[PDB]
């Protein structure tokens, strides 16, 4: 938890105008971005060293329709 | 000691009003009435008396609770006089021997307390007394002390009686208030307060007939007297109904702090067998845990010295026993005792109580599992502190009592029932093929202690 | 929102049309003293004049020819649902929740 | 204490049973409700019902009916009342009734002797009614003879400090109607 | 198949618990008072052609009324005949009895 | 008038006089009951609402004491939950177990409560067996399994207060207490039937509605 944690607002900081939020959940770290700012924060998790997300293995949806956007 | 205050204990000075005026009765009453219900508490609060029902509470500061009655409205002083606990006696000498004694208290009390009528209610297992002590009435209406003209001052005080018709939860402060007004008699919960709110609306006080009658020999005997005997703050003179398994079962009145030892000898006989026989000794009454040998060896009567041993003084019902008996048995008397005399509304006394009853008599019979001994200890857990009134406090106690201090023969009785039966019991009692047959359990041993009947 | 998003949904044109839908918040069970059910706010479809359900002949099943009958959707706010609704422009009609009127209990009021 | 709550109507009991107060119990009646308050009568109930059972022997159905019209309250209250205490007798319950303490304090004396010296006398059990109905025998809890544990208790009487010696006396006695002094 | 007591009872009181764990929703029970006062049911039908064969409905019944047979050489040349009713699985529970009681011995305490 | 007062640190404004169960109903705080209803008069006998109050050593039935100013109530103590778990165990130690064949089943509040903040397993295997009551009957519209019931008085404080129908009370003492009506005669009052609502248990049934449905069909 501790590790992600850190990990997780390292991310912030680098880019600190793409992620809005980032959230850890027992062993899961989530960086929660604009629709503008997929391509930028995916590509610095792809190349970035210390973050070397070479391999996307699921991209999906979720549909909540109270929310203004209701696609997740 | 001298000046015992109830000497008719022993019925040798008389019950009517003549003989009870020669032995100390109503002297310089209107001038005790008269000098307020200020000084009669402001006495109470500096005398250290408290309450003999079993709580401890300040008796005193108890009627400081009331609110004063400047058109003298219907405030109503119930006058307890239940006995309930079992082995108590106290509450039956004082009825049939010194009634008037406990009339006089009532006016006095009453007094402090800006009521107007009083009830005494007396069990209806004192059917005699009921009669006895409303004869003591009549003789107190013709000499005009009780009613609109009290004395011939401007006060005035009346007098009931209220007999009920079997209840040990009656005895409670508010289950009282409730059996008069011709409910079934549950007890309430405690907000709004009988001081507040009580009797018809009316605050209302609730007071042992130990209690109340003491109080004329406080008011007129110096009032700094009293603090004089027991320790500081658990102060007066206190009834005993000693009785057991011990060479003479009787009444006496001594003091607090008095010490087990020599109270064992100076009077009440002894133990059938010696001092090296006690087995367990339920001060106080049922209600409290039975302490161990080793505890008496320093007890002092008082309402907390016997509290740092777990017991308490609650009725001052001492039972003394010997070792030639099984307490096992005899706390699950308790128990089949408590259980049938709940009333039975809250949950955890309703079920709880039978829940112990059920588990005891497989107890007495040892046909149990060692673990189960301290699973019924959970269980009384359960119950203290759920409950509205005390009873379901006063069933859990005795459990704890026998674990507390007996646990070795709880698991000898058990360890004996695999010998004698020969193959051990599971949980609830069930042997290897119990099972059920057309509508009945078969091949187990079924107790049948819940009183056949 | 001010779209007709509902020419993108691929839904049958039928439920602009021809249902109603009611967005309402469901109400407290008298048998059971909770209250968490009514929390949140739900859209239900009215059912069909005919054809809501009818008995199969062979087995005594409950047949029906409406697509609505089992859908219900949840949300958290009022405003969502109703936003939902005008967005896939359905014809909706909102039923109020009645709400409890407060009165104080006293355990002491059984004799005052 | 026999502890049943719902009442079945007998041959000997059911409301169509008349109950009317003796002339002597409305005088006590009348008095009695003057212990409590005009807008309070009816905690007189437990006085009246105990009062109607010694007229009848026993607390009928007739009476709780009668005693709820007396005071202005529905026959229910009056059946709250009734099955709530234990010296209400729903039953003909015959002439007298053995109450034998059982408690641990009364136990301490011996007292399961006295239940078996009655029992044995009798050819009945607790809770149990003689073929005569002269007698019916009932088990009790404590009654505060505790000191003076092995008590028995016949109607309203006392009989401390017995044996199954000091049975013999007694339930000889009441048959041939030479009863014991009390005390 | 349906099973019944040694006494001739019927095992299911229409406690309808079969039909909420059931995962294809195979299974309808329509119930009411017996005649004599019985919780008993008048229709049950398992659509043998929506059940999955996954024993959800033997697990959740608590009287082990609905129980399945180690029979699978059933095929029907009709789909219609795939519709057990009450009558069909009643007389399955009959004639199965024997061998489910095989199974039931067995695997009794491991449930 | 209003009192604040914080329950679980919720801050809670209220009218004086009323009872902590409603400050705490108000706060969003769910605490468990079975024998108070927010149309009858308090009763405190079914003791789950218990809470701990800061000043103070003895649990609170927070259905019947009332408010107070500046107080600061608990109701997630380890106490607590001790506590509400005890009174789930003694509940069903004399229940029934009816659930397949009680019309209460999806929708039974000593289940669900039972559920959520009772222990999950038993511990009562005794030999003796449970308490069992004979059924009284009471009209046609109502069916009493008085076996399931759990002595919480809905139906006799509705009766006697809200229906003006006193046939219907407590006749007994303690272990054998046994809602109902003494003798056997039908209830009568044209809302007799409400109390099939308000008993939170299997007691009190629908007659015409007997063994028809279950709630999650419907
Ligand atoms: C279950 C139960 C039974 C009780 N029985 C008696 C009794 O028989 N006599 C008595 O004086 N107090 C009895 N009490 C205590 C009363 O509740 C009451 O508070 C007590 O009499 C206080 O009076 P006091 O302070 O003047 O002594 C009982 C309490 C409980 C819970
Ligand atoms: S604790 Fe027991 S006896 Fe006391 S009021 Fe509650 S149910 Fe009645
Ligand atoms: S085995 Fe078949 S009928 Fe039973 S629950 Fe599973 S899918 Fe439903
Ligand atoms: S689970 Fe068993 S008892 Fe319940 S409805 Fe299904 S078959 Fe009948
Ligand atoms: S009342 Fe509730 S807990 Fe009791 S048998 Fe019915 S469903 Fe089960
Ligand atoms: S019958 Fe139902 S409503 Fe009445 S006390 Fe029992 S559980 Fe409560
Ligand atoms: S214990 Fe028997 S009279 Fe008290
Ligand atoms: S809800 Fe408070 S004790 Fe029942
Ligand atoms: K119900």
């Amino acid at each position: 938890i501790e590790e992600l944690h850190k990990f997780g607002r390292y991310i912030m900081g680098c880019l600190p105008k793409f992620v809005q939020q980032f959230s850890v959940w027992k062993d899961e770290l989530v960086i929660y971005v604009a629709p503008s700012a997929l391509t930028q924060v995916a590509t610095f998790l792809k190349d970035h060293t210390s973050a070397q997300f070479k391999a996307c293995m699921d991209v999906t949806a979720a549909d909540y329709p109270t929310r203004t956007n209701r696609f997740d | 000691d001298s000046d015992r205050i109830f000497q008719n204990v022993y019925s040798k000075y008389g019950e009517d009003l003549k003989s009870s005026q020669q032995r100390g009765d109503w002297y310089k009453t209107k001038e005790i009435i008269l000098k307020g219900h200020e000084w009669l508490i402001n006495e109470l609060k500096a005398s250290g008396l408290r309450g003999r029902g079993g709580a401890g509470f300040p008796s005193g500061l108890k009627y400081s609770f009331m609110p004063p009655n400047p058109n003298r409205e219907p405030q109503y002083l119930v006058v307890n006089a239940d006995e309930g606990e079992p082995g108590t006696c106290k509450d039956r000498e004082i009825i049939r021997k010194e009634p008037h004694k406990l009339v006089e208290g009532c006016l006095l009390a009453g007094r402090a307390m800006n009521a107007t009528a009083a009830y005494i209610y007396i069990r209806g297992e004192f059917y005699n007394e009921a009669v006895a002590l409303q004869t003591a009435i009549n003789e107190a209406y013709k000499a005009g002390l009780l009613g609109k003209n009290a004395c011939g001052s401007g006060y005035d005080f009346d007098v009931y009686i209220h007999r009920g018709m079997g209840a040990y939860i009656c005895g409670e402060e508010t289950a009282l208030i409730e059996s008069i007004e011709g409910k079934a008699g549950k007890p309430r919960l405690k907000p709004p307060f009988p001081a507040g709110v009580g009797l018809f609306g009316r605050p209302t006080t609730v007071t042992n007939v130990e209690t109340v009658a003491v109080t004329p020999t406080i008011f007129r005997r110096s009032g700094a007297w009293f603090a004089s005997f027991g320790r500081d703050r658990n102060q007066g003179t206190k009834l005993f109904c000693i009785s057991g398994h011990v060479n003479e079962p009787c009444t006496v009145e001594e003091s607090m702090s008095i010490p087990l030892k020599e109270l064992l000898e100076k009077h009440c006989g002894g133990i059938k067998g010696g001092w090296d026989n006690l087995l367990g000794v339920v001060p106080g009454g049922s209600s409290v845990p039975i302490m161990p040998k080793h505890v008496c060896e320093d007890v002092l009567m008082d309402f907390d010295a016997l509290k740092d041993v777990g017991s308490g003084l609650g009725t001052a019902a001492v039972i003394v026993l010997n070792k030639q008996t099984d307490i096992i048995r005899a706390i699950q008397r308790f128990s089949a005792f408590y259980k049938h005399e709940s009333c039975g509304q809250c949950t955890p006394c309703r079920e709880g109580t039978t829940y112990l009853q059920r588990m005891m008599d497989r107890f007495v019979t040892g046909q149990a599992k060692e673990k189960e001994i301290d699973l019924i200890y959970e269980l009384s857990k359960e119950i203290e502190g759920h409950t509205i009134c005390a009873l379901g406090d006063a069933a859990a106690w005795p459990v704890q009592g026998l674990i507390k201090s007996f646990r070795p023969e709880m698991v000898e009785r058990i360890k004996q029932y695999e010998a004698k039966l020969g193959e051990s019991v599971s949980y609830g009692g069930w042997t290897s093929k119990g099972k059920v047959l057309d509508g009945k359990v078969v091949s187990n041993p079924i107790p049948h202690d819940a009183h056949h009947h | 929102t001010d779209l007709a998003k509902e020419l993108v949904s691929g839904a049958p044109k039928e439920l602009i049309t021809e249902r109603v839908a009611r967005i309402y918040q469901e109400a407290k069970a008298a048998t059971q003293s909770g209250q968490h059910n009514t929390e949140t706010w739900k859209i239900d479809w009215d059912i069909l004049n005919k054809g809501n359900r009818w008995e199969n002949d062979l087995m005594g099943y409950q047949s029906s020819s409406d697509y609505m009958q089992g859908t219900i959707l949840k949300f958290d706010t009022r405003e969502g649902a109703i936003r939902f609704a005008k967005g896939q422009g359905w014809d909706y009609y909102i039923q109020e929740p009645k709400v409890r009127r407060f009165v104080k209990k006293d355990y002491s009021a059984n004799f005052y | 204490s026999h502890m049943i709550s719902v009442h079945r109507d007998t041959p000997k009991d059911n409301p169509e049973i008349p109950f009317e107060f003796t002339k002597e119990n409305l005088e006590r009646a009348k008095e009695i409700i003057a212990k409590y308050p005009p807008q309070y009568k009816k905690g007189a109930v437990m006085p009246l019902l105990d009062l109607g059972q010694r007229q009848l022997g026993f607390t009928s159905i007739s009476v709780m009916n009668y005693v709820a019209k007396y005071l202005d309250m529905p026959p229910m209250r009056v059946y709250e009342v009734a099955t709530f205490y234990t010296m209400y007798n729903r039953k003909p319950m015959g002439k007298y009734n053995v109450q034998v303490c059982t408690t641990t304090p009364c136990q301490l004396c011996g007292s399961d002797g006295i239940m078996k010296a009655i029992t044995e006398h009798l050819q009945i059990r607790p809770g149990q009614t003689t073929p005569d109905n002269l007698f019916t025998l009932q088990e009790v809890e404590c009654l505060g003879a505790c000191v003076n544990a092995p008590m028995i208790a016949v109607n309203d009487d006392f009989y401390e400090d017995l044996t199954p010696e000091r049975t013999v006396e007694i339930l000889k006695g009441f048959q041939s109607g030479d009863i014991p002094k009390p005390g | 198949a349906l099973r019944r007591y040694p006494s001739g009872e019927e095992r299911c009181i229409a406690c309808k618990l079969c039909e909420a764990v059931c995962p294809a929703q195979a299974i309808t029970i329509e119930a009411e008072e017996r005649i004599d006062g019985s919780r008993r049911t008048y229709k049950y039908d398992i659509d043998m052609t929506k059940c999955i064969y996954c024993g959800y409905c033997q697990e959740s019944c608590p009287v082990d009324a609905i129980v399945e047979t180690p029979n699978v050489e059933y095929a029907t040349e009709t789909r219609e005949e795939l519709l057990y009713n009450k009558e069909k699985l009643l007389a399955n529970g009959d004639k199965w009895e024997q061998e489910i009681q095989y199974a039931l011995d067995a695997d009794a305490p491991y449930r | 008038k209003e009192v604040e007062l914080t329950v679980d640190g919720v801050k809670v404004s209220i009218e004086a006089g009323s009872s902590i169960i409603q400050a705490a109903e108000k706060a969003g705080v769910t605490i468990p009951r079975y024998c108070y209803h927010e149309k009858l008069a308090v009763a405190g006998n079914c003791r789950m609402c218990l809470v701990e109050i800061e000043r103070s050593p003895k649990l609170a039935a927070s259905c019947a004491m009332p408010v107070q100013n500046g107080m600061s109530v608990l109701t997630n103590t380890p106490k607590i939950k001790k506590a509400r778990e005890g009174v789930t165990e003694m509940l069903l130690e004399n229940h029934p177990l009816d659930c397949p064949v009680c019309d209460q089943g999806g929708e039974c509040d000593l289940q669900e409560q039972s559920l959520r903040y009772g222990s999950d397993r038993g511990r009562f295997h005794e030999i003796v067996g449970k308490r069992a009551v004979e059924n009284k009957a009471i009209g046609p519209l109502i069916k009493t399994s008085m076996n399931r019931c759990i002595h919480c008085t809905r139906c006799v404080r509705f009766l006697n207060d809200v229906a003006g129908a006193p046939e219907f009370g407590t006749a007994g003492r303690g272990n054998d207490m046994q809602i109902g009506t003494y003798v056997e005669r039908n209830v009568n009052s044209e809302l007799s039937a409400n109390v099939i609502d308000l008993c939170p248990v299997g007691a009190l049934t629908s007659k015409p509605y007997a063994f028809r449905a279950r709630p999650w069909e419907l």
